[PDB]
């Protein structure tokens, strides 16, 4: 049997990414471990994103917008990259108010001050408008879990606003690989390498911790009742 | 298990008694079991008689003769097993009865005169020559007669041919050249053929008669009015240009071979030589090129009817056409029994000149046979045969098949009468004849391809080696039972039909019938039919038949399979292919490596070491079971008990299996569960993945016995003894040599560890450098008697189990010149699989392994059970071996279906018939799953989800069905054990029969940092302690040159080979770690310069300013 | 200085002798029973180089320096065992010679330079 | 075999060397010198004319000054034809899926024997194994090596490369270099791509592996022979490291 | 072809270093992928274009019309034999291309195909024999029986068709035969000559140049045409202009 | 983990009265299973015997 405990290092970046590395591992475990972890990183994860989008003037992601340069469809995607976080411990739902003016360059921070919540990426192109350009923007946001297509829930905050694709899955990309190093007369000893890419929200690290703990709790059920 | 058998067409007759080519041929040669007054010639008979009414120089005058009456067969001076452990030729004294009348008379019959050891054959088909067994093979040469054929170095014109049986007559070629003439080539001689027309009684107007008017080539063969003269005169310009050194009128003493009698010229007794030189020639010939002693002179017979088809061939009319020199009706086969008999016309040769010189010097009264003959020329010439001729081959004992495969072989090569290693692009090729006689998919990859090959199953060789293949005769629309074994020349005029063709009850069924004539494939009318083959097996070689779904494999990537199947090595838990072809069992029986019972009785005693029975009141035999004995490749075949200790038997059935056999059926490898697909490039290009699982079950494991030997000689420095006593050896060493020098049996062997001590004196000298740095690696300087014991060569080894001993002097133990006492230790090993080992399917998919993966990986099915081997697809396309894929399908079938099947040659099952069981398996398999309580899950559907978008599945049908639908489609969903998610595409899965081949890395693989430096050439060779010494060729260099690899080149031509300075210098260099080399001036350079002067010529050396060198400093 | 050409000059009697170090103007060489040349022959080391490590045939100072090893009755110069690989010898012949390669090559290097009826004459 | 020639060569030059010293029978002196040449004659180019030297017994021609130099490995050819390495080792090859390009096979077993040297010293230079030769003794204790060891074998090769080669090499590529790595199984692991070159097949074929020492040859290799630095076929300025037959 | 360029390309505007890594991952990324997407070989996938029948059907009929056209005299034995031949080959080519057209409108992910399309394995040829059919064989003396091979490997080719489809592999095995032996025969001789020739200077200094032929001159028709793609490259690639050119 | 039989020196052996052969013997044992019941139980040695 034998074999000692793994060596857990981690070349962090700051907010996104994280090359975590665990070394010592007996054949198989490499995959065993990871894979499922992956299937949790990208799956059930606590996070927030846009759920609805009111835009005073014209309803339809497929219409036209005077005064504006881009078009609804884009503001959408640009709105997704957007990420906000909750300072209130049990308030899974907020409403946001964006105000446009004449000639300017919309920015993610230019969103209704308000204290209770926090804009995490103030800058974002969002939009940009010509001369005298209007853009009220009741953008509804939710406390989600993974990914729920704008075509599964059907949002209903207002009547002329459009629901959207909830990307509230902090875990934006996670890949691994099990190369095998050596430690003695042995050379086929699993060497895992995980890499989780995240938006400025929840650090990749925690991305993991929370994952395990979840997968952990998720084992305590195999108990003996 | 439970066996179904596909297709009908009931084999009107099982297959030939196989081994017939060696036994049935060798028994009808050495007739020792048939009254001596009888015996209808050939073999030893026609050999003692062709050269026995053996006169004495001077015809009539002084006495002395010596004749024949009958020959006596010997009785084995030894038994099969001893003659083998003792290194004997299992020969058998052969006596002959001589009696020589004098001129004054005397009937002195010297009672049996020993002529020489003639080795007796074995039940097998091989022999026992100086130890091991060899396969006196069967060659195939140009069958006698006359054909002509065109001219090679002169287009448009034609050459004539006169081939009598070989080693019993001269080669004769009547080539007509540009000078107008028609010269005569004979035993390396090209003289005006006009000189041989007059000798046979032809004038200056009958050479113009029968053959002029048409073809004015007779007026070149004509004007030579200086040789168009006299009869006994055109005999001295022929005996003074054919044989120099003697001009007498005794030109009918030599001009007496190449014609009359049968001393030399003659093509069989009137068969191929006459019966052929009659139909195509000018009809009417008996048996020799013309005839002598008729009334006085020579009355020509076959030097004119063939000279009336060669010139009417260089202009001519119809009926007169070239012959095909590679046709079988035009080709022969020299069997075994006769090839030794021809080494008797050679064994009785240097013996008919060992007496005709003994009757000149010795008194002609004091003479009686057994005092005139020495009998050394039949021993030295009939022992020379089973000990050296390129045809007397080792014997592939890998498995039992190969054993037999070997025998079936057909070679072109040969001692004299044969083909060199630089020709044959009009022979090698497969010919419209072979059909049913000589398989076309058995020959070897390259180098030899063609020339060599295996016989076509049913086909038999006969009379004058004419291959004959089985056909079934019809009553023009009806169908007989009678079967027609017939030659080829007997086939070019019949409109034969496939057996594949629909036949009701016992006749013709339908009007669109496929048939062939001569060789051309045409469709024929139901009663426009002559015959019909017995089956297709009749068409392919022996093993080329074991192929399951040959019906669906390229022709090329196929032979590979029939082949390779030969380089097949046995394993323990062997097993016969799930999908067979019948014969599968028989092969095992005709091989004889399996043990059967003559008469039916019942077993009494039964164990690994023996099997005693009590046949039906026929006594109680008790045949032992050869346990773990060595092959010749090494292999290690051993038979095994497969019966109980109480039961009526079945008239001789598996009295116990053999090496790779399972209850009577050939078990080359092991049908296992396969999964066709790509893994992380882990089978890439032609690689294969394995699941640890087999090692677990210890599924693919081979046993192998390496044979080690040693020889102690007699010297001036003293005799080479062998005792368990050798200096400086620390007891913990000798430790396992109870035998007083030999290793005890059951000892665990390692390398370098002792095997056989053996002390020789030698010395008289003092060590010095380049071995006193090593040395202490081989001494501690020394002793008055040195070590030189055996010791295990690097890597090998295993557990002993057998020791043999001899000593110059035992009863039959005969040691060479200088040697005394022999020893041979036998140690073996288990071998399982080792990443890299070689293995493949009969379908020609040879493929080794690179990654044995844990049962945790190993894409498994949905019901838990994982596959075994991942057989990537890629290796199937470019090659056209579908069938293999077809075996896999039947596989999954045979899994859940619990069985075995037999898809014989072009007679196997079918897609519509298979889908049947495949579903028949699914209904079962799944009945198992829903029965448990489940029924497909997200993983599966998701597949089927796309399985349809892909159109393999019929859309609009329950998930469940999309499964069956698909299942029956031979594939299914597969889970990648690593990630819960299954593969996203149904996967073809099933049980695929495979094998383990001769090659097994274990025997390859090496590496040498330093070690054994030769003393001859001055470089790395052999290897006593550490081993190996890799080579390096031009190519290597050139490319090396390719890159500006300067040093990489130079360091590759010095300190790694000759330049003694360096290698040590260098060798040292690292021991300390310095730059290391920089050799002064490469050895060889100096060497040569010196090998030069060592043959005159200074061979100086200058620079850029042209000045004296200093190339040797010593 | 290192090589930079290789000129093949001929073979001169004077020079063949010049080399040879020894002068195998002696019989056969070997001795099986006792490994040793044969008092002057093909292996007499005394004339070439020492078979063994430095050392003589009887024994002297296998000393690295001094230069010039010989003896009383054992003149086996002490300069390692390798040099047996170049030091030549010679059999000052009885009378005339023909290094065939000037006799039966292709053009007949001598039977040309002097005519001598091409061949048959030589 | 040559030496038996020089033989009679002396045999004659002595037998007549006597006749002249004593006994001047003309005719004989003649029948003798006739051999003097025939001596050399043989020795030099035995084979010529029509009569090859007959060693009393066999009928074997026995070399000559001619033969020897006459290629067929006669001091001229023998060079560009073979010779046998000192740091060599061959083997069956196998997939090196994981293996990064420049990387390469080499299982411990051989991998060690094919480095004995450097290892050695490197060992001493390391707290472990006292004296050089002393070291020599621990890697000769039959088998089953210790731990620490290997570690070395590694810091041992990190940096230096080896050359490889299939059976019928043909193009410079026919050989390349790689930062070999230790790996189980006894066969040799090799990267895909390459294959193309050697026409690297996978049916148990094998390749070679040569070890360069010269601080020179080494450098020579990787900067001129690394499959990695050599991607394209001068044969036609196109790629060769071309993914394929699966990729 | 695709990547290859990229391959080359990449290298073009990016250091060998990188070039590799690319080559690499591809290897990988493809692999793992080339497996995640689990494809396989289930004989059924050995597709046969429905039009096989109608094609071997309407063709099977053009014969009873050339032999029943022979019954009279419309055709000599020569004008005839060249028709049953140029016959099946026309149909044969239909088999080919047809089983393929169907191969794009239906089953464009069929194992086999894709491969042949992409680089994996399979050429225009082969594929055929598998699915649609083989064709007419080459006799041993370079002839061709007027009887075809209707069956296709996907179907268990019959008794005869084999005995005639056989020659091919061995008479085409004589190649791999005598074509392997002669070591590098060519190679050698070659070598010996230019082993000298080496980059020994920068610019011979010569003005002299060469006139490269872009437009081939058909020595038969005599009509013109530029050369084919490749050739060119291997005629100008990396060449050095001698007298500037405008265009 | 291992075995032992009467007059047997190696795995490749035979015994009078047994239709198996070490192999046949060994491969039938490798498989056998044994419950250890006790935790202490580091290891033990079973034992069998045949007659007539």
């Amino acid at each position: 049997s034998k074999l000692k405990a793994p060596v857990f290092t981690a070349t962090t970046q700051g907010d996104h990414y994280g090359e975590f590395v665990l070394e010592p591992l007996e054949r198989g475990f490499g995959v065993t471990l990871g894979n499922p972890l992956r299937r949790i990183l990208l799956s059930s994860i606590p996070g927030t994103a846009v759920t609805s989008v009111y835009i005073e003037d014209v309803l339809h992601e497929f219409s036209t917008i005077p005064g504006v340069k881009e078009d609804v469809v884009e503001i959408i995607l640009n709105l997704k990259e957007l990420v906000v976080r909750f300072l209130d411990p049990k308030m899974a739902s907020t409403t946001l108010i964006l105000r446009a003016e004449g000639p300017k360059e919309v920015r993610a921070g230019d969103f209704t001050p308000s204290a209770d919540v926090e804009i995490m990426n103030p800058d974002l192109h969002i939009a940009t408008l010509e001369e005298g350009g209007k853009l009220y923007m009741e953008v509804r946001v939710d406390r989600g879990v993974g990914y729920v297509p704008a075509e599964r829930h059907g949002i209903k905050d207002r009547i002329n606003a459009i629901p959207v694709d909830a990307i509230f899955s902090p875990v934006r990309r996670v890949a691994f690989q099990v190369e095998d190093t050596r430690l003695g007369q042995r050379t086929d000893l699993d060497k895992l390498t995980l890499r989780i890419w995240t938006d400025g929200s929840v650090t990749p690290l925690e991305a993991l911790n929370q994952a395990v703990a979840i997968l952990k709790e998720h084992l305590n059920y195999f108990a003996n009742p | 298990m439970e066996i179904k058998r596909f297709g009908r067409i009931r084999e009107v007759i099982p297959l030939p008694p196989l081994t017939e080519i060696q036994v049935e041929s060798y028994k009808k040669a050495l007739q020792a079991d048939v009254p001596p007054e009888k015996r209808e010639n050939v073999g030893i008979q026609a050999a003692f008689k062709e050269t026995f009414p053996i006169e004495e120089g001077d015809k009539g005058k002084g006495g002395l003769v010596l004749d024949f009456l009958e020959y006596r067969i010997g009785d084995p001076p030894f038994s099969q097993d001893e003659c083998r452990e003792k290194d004997l030729t299992y020969q058998a004294p052969l006596y002959a009865r001589l009696q020589l009348i004098h001129k004054d008379t005397g009937l002195i019959k010297e009672d049996e005169v020993f002529l020489g050891h003639l080795p007796l054959m074995t039940e097998d088909g091989s022999f026992i020559i100086n130890g091991a067994d060899r396969v006196i093979v069967s060659q195939i040469h140009r069958s006698p007669g006359v054909y002509f054929t065109p001219d090679p170095a002169r287009p448009g014109r034609y050459i004539a041919s006169i081939i009598p049986l070989p080693k019993r007559g001269p080669w004769i070629d009547l080539e007509v050249e540009a000078s107008g003439v028609v010269t005569m080539k004979v035993n390396k001689r090209k003289f005006p053929l006009v000189l041989l027309l007059r000798v046979l009684g032809y004038d200056q107007e009958t050479l113009v008669r029968e053959l002029s008017a048409y073809g004015d080539l007779v007026q070149g063969l004509l004007d030579e009015a200086v040789l168009a003269m006299r009869p006994e005169e055109a005999m001295v310009r022929l005996f003074t240009l054919l044989r120099p050194g003697d001009p007498p009128k005794k030109d009918k003493a030599l001009a007496y071979l190449f014609g009359l009698l049968a001393d030399p010229k003659r093509y069989d007794l009137g068969e191929a030589g006459r019966y052929k030189a009659e139909e195509k020639l000018g009809v009417g010939l008996s048996g020799r090129t013309l005839v002598r002693f008729e009334d006085g002179e020579f009355k020509d017979e076959v030097f004119l009817p063939t000279l009336r088809y060669l010139f009417a061939l260089t202009a001519g009319v119809p009926g007169h056409e070239v012959d095909d020199i590679d046709h079988l009706g035009n080709r022969r086969i020299r069997t075994v029994g006769e090839l030794m008999a021809d080494q008797f016309r050679v064994g009785l040769a240097r013996l008919a000149r060992g007496v005709r010189e003994r009757m000149v010097m010795g008194s002609p009264d004091t003479l009686t046979p057994a005092k005139l003959v020495n009998s050394r020329p039949l021993e030295a010439a009939l022992r020379e045969f089973f000990s050296r001729s390129q045809l007397s081959q080792f014997k592939d004992e890998t498995n039992p098949l190969s054993s037999l495969r070997h025998k079936r072989r057909i070679s072109a090569l040969g001692p004299g009468g044969l083909t060199r290693e630089r020709a044959g692009f009009d022979v090698r090729d497969v010919h419209r004849t072979h059909y049913g006689r000589i398989c076309p998919v058995e020959t070897p990859e390259g180098a030899n391809i063609g020339l060599i090959t295996s016989l076509a199953a049913y086909a038999r060789v006969d009379a004058l080696g004419f291959i004959r293949t089985p056909y079934r005769r019809v009553k023009n629309g009806v169908v007989t039972e009678e079967v027609v074994y017939m030659t080829a020349s007997e086939e070019d005029r019949y409109t034969i039909a496939q057996a594949n063709t629909p036949l009701e009850g016992d006749r013709i069924a339908t009007d669109r019938v496929v048939a062939r004539r001569r060789g051309e494939p045409v469709i024929v009318a139901p009663e426009e039919v002559e015959f019909m083959d017995v089956s297709p097996k009749q068409v392919f070689s022996l093993n080329t038949n074991l192929i399951p779904f040959l019906e669906h494999d390229d022709a090329n990537r196929a032979l590979m399979g029939s082949n390779m199947q030969t380089q097949a090595v046995p394993l323990i838990r062997a097993q016969a292919p799930v999908v067979m072809t019948g014969l599968e069992e028989r092969v095992v029986r005709d091989s004889l490596a399996a043990l059967y019972a003559e008469e039916d009785g019942e077993v009494v005693k039964v164990d690994g070491t023996r099997i005693a029975v009590r046949y039906e009141d026929g006594r109680l035999v008790e045949h032992p079971l050869r346990r773990y004995a060595r092959s010749n490749q090494g292999t290690a075949f051993d038979q095994r008990p497969r019966v109980r200790v109480g039961q009526r038997v079945k008239k001789g059935d598996l009295l116990a299996d053999g090496p790779a056999s399972e209850e009577g059926f050939l078990a080359l490898g092991q049908n296992v569960l396969v999964a066709i697909m790509p893994f992380d490039g882990y089978n890439f290009e032609d690689a294969i993945v394995i699941s640890e699982e087999l090692l677990k079950r210890d599924f693919y494991t081979s046993i192998h016995i390496e044979r080690y030997e040693i020889e102690a000689r007699d010297t001036k420095l003293g005799p080479e003894r062998i005792t368990r006593d050798i200096p400086h050896l620390s007891e913990a060493a000798l430790r396992d040599l109870d035998e007083e020098g030999i290793v005890r049996i059951g000892a665990e062997v390692k390398p370098g560890d002792i095997l056989v001590g053996r002390t020789s004196f030698k010395g008289e000298q003092e060590p010095s450098p380049e071995e006193r740095l090593l040395r202490s690696i081989f001494g501690e300087k020394a002793r008055d008697v040195k070590d030189t014991s055996l010791r295990v060569p690097p890597g090998e080894g295993g557990i002993v189990v057998g020791r043999l001993r001899l000593r110059r002097g035992d009863p039959g133990v005969e040691l060479k010149p200088g040697v005394r006492e022999v020893v041979r230790v036998f140690v073996a090993q288990k071998r399982k699989l080792q990443v890299g080992d070689k293995l493949a399917n009969r379908h020609g998919n040879k493929g080794v392994v690179a990654k044995i993966l844990p049962v945790e990986d190993m894409p498994h099915l949905p019901d838990g059970t994982p596959v075994d081997v991942i057989l990537n697809p890629l290796g199937v396309p470019s090659r056209m071996n579908l069938g293999q894929i077809l075996e896999t399908h039947l596989g999954l079938a045979g899994y859940f279906l619990g069985q075995r099947y037999i898809s014989p040659v072009f007679d196997g099952a079918t897609e519509p018939e298979i889908k049947e069981l495949l579903a028949e398996a699914f209904n079962l398999y799944f009945g198992k799953r829903q029965g448990e309580g489940f029924g497909v899950d997200k993983r599966e559907k998701e597949v089927l989800a796309r399985a349809e978008k892909l159109g393999l599945v019929s859309p609009g049908k329950s998930p469940e069905e999309q499964l069956k639908e698909l299942f029956d489609l031979g594939k299914v969903v597969l889970y990648d054990g690593r990630t819960g998610e299954p593969f996203e595409g149904p996967i073809v899965v099933g049980q695929m029969f495979i094998m383990k081949l001769y090659h097994m890395v274990e025997d390859k693989m090496h590496a040498r940092s330093t070690g054994p430096y030769s003393l001859i050439t001055q470089q790395p060779l052999g290897g006593k302690a550490q081993f190996g010494g890799q080579r390096f060729g031009e190519m290597e260099v050139w490319a090396l040159e390719a890159y500006g690899a300067a040093h990489t080149l130079q360091e590759m031509l010095t300190i790694k080979s000759d330049d003694i300075e360096g290698r040590n210098a260098a060798y040292q260099a690292i021991i300390k770690g310095e730059d290391v080399p920089e050799p002064s001036v490469p050895e060889s350079f100096r060497v040569l310069v010196k090998e030069l002067q060592a043959l005159a010529l200074d061979v100086q050396t200058l620079d850029e300013k042209d000045n004296p060198v200093d190339i040797f400093e010593g | 200085k290192e090589v930079r050409k290789v000129r093949i000059a001929l073979a001169s009697p004077e020079k063949i002798r010049s080399w040879s170090y020894g002068e195998v103007e002696k019989p056969e060489t070997i001795n099986y029973r006792t490994l040793k040349p044969e008092r002057d022959g093909l292996f007499d080391e005394r004339i070439f180089g020492p078979i063994k490590d430095y050392e003589c045939a009887c024994g002297k100072y296998k000393r690295q320096r001094f230069e010039g090893k010989v003896c009383e009755r054992c003149g086996v110069e002490v300069t390692r065992s390798i040099v047996r690989r170049y030091r030549m010898g010679h059999i000052e012949l009885a009378t005339p010679a023909a290094h065939i390669w000037f006799v039966k090559d292709v053009p007949s290097k001598i039977g040309t330079l002097l005519d001598l009826s091409a061949t048959e004459l030589e | 075999d040559l030496n038996d020639l020089y033989r009679r060569l002396i045999n004659r030059n002595n037998r007549l060397k006597k006749l002249l010293a004593q006994g001047a029978p003309e005719i004989i002196i003649r029948n003798e010198k006739r051999m003097l040449q025939e001596a050399v004659d043989a020795v030099i180019d035995n084979g010529r004319r029509g009569s090859p030297v007959t060693n009393p017994g066999s009928e074997r021609p026995l070399r000559s000054l001619t033969d020897i130099l006459s290629g067929k490995q006669g001091r001229f050819r023998q060079n560009l034809l073979g010779k046998r390495v000192d740091y060599s080792g061959r083997s069956v090859i196998v997939v090196g899926p994981q293996l990064k390009l420049h990387q390469c096979g080499l299982p411990k077993r051989m991998a060690l024997e094919l480095f004995k040297p450097f290892l050695l010293k490197k060992m001493e230079e390391k707290a472990f194994a006292p004296n050089v030769k002393a070291a020599r003794r621990m890697l000769e204790r039959q088998r089953d090596i210790k731990d620490e060891v290997w570690d070395a074998l590694e810091e041992v090769i990190h940096g230096k490369v080896v050359l490889l080669n299939r059976a019928p090499t043909l193009h410079r590529l026919g050989i390349q270099a790689f930062q070999p790595v230790l790996v189980e199984g006894q066969s040799i692991q090799l990267h895909p791509l390459v294959c193309e070159a050697f026409n690297a097949d996978f049916d148990g074929d094998q390749m070679a592996v040569h070890v360069p020492l010269s601080s020179f040859a080494q450098a020579e290799a990787r900067i001129q022979m690394l499959s990695a630095h050599n991607l394209l076929s001068p044969a036609s300025g196109e790629p060769l490291a071309k993914p394929s037959r699966d990729i | 072809n695709s990547l290859k360029d990229l391959v080359y390309q990449a290298f073009l505007r990016l250091g060998m270093e990188k070039t590799a890594r690319l080559l690499d991952a591809l290897k990988y990324y493809g692999f793992t992928l080339s497996t995640t997407s689990g494809i396989t070989i289930g004989i059924d996938d050995a597709v046969i274009p429905e039009e096989k029948q109608r094609y071997l059907e309407e063709a099977d009929r053009k014969l009873r019309q050339i032999e029943q056209a022979y019954e009279m005299g419309f055709l000599t034995d020569r004008e005839r034999y060249d028709q049953v031949i140029q016959l099946w080959t026309e149909t044969t080519e239909k088999v080919t291309q047809a089983v393929f057209k169907n191969f794009e409108e239906n089953y464009p992910f069929n194992p086999l195909y894709v491969m042949a399309q992409s680089g994996a394995r399979g050429n225009p040829q082969q594929i055929r024999q598998l699915c649609g059919m083989r064709g007419l064989m080459q006799k041993p003396s370079g002839e061709t029986f007027e009887v075809p091979v209707r069956s296709s490997f996907r179907e268990g080719l019959t008794v005869l068709e084999y005995f005639i489809s056989s020659h091919g592999a061995r008479k085409g095995g004589a190649d791999t035969a005598l074509r392997t032996a002669d070591s590098g025969y060519l190679t050698r001789k070659l070598v010996d000559v230019a082993h000298e020739i080496v980059v020994r200077e920068a610019d011979c200094g010569t003005t002299n140049y060469i006139s490269v032929p872009l437009f081939q001159m058909d020595e038969v028709t005599r009509t013109l045409r530029l050369r084919k793609r490749s050739d060119i490259e291997s005629g100008l690639y990396g060449r050095v202009l001698a007298r500037e050119v405008e265009a």
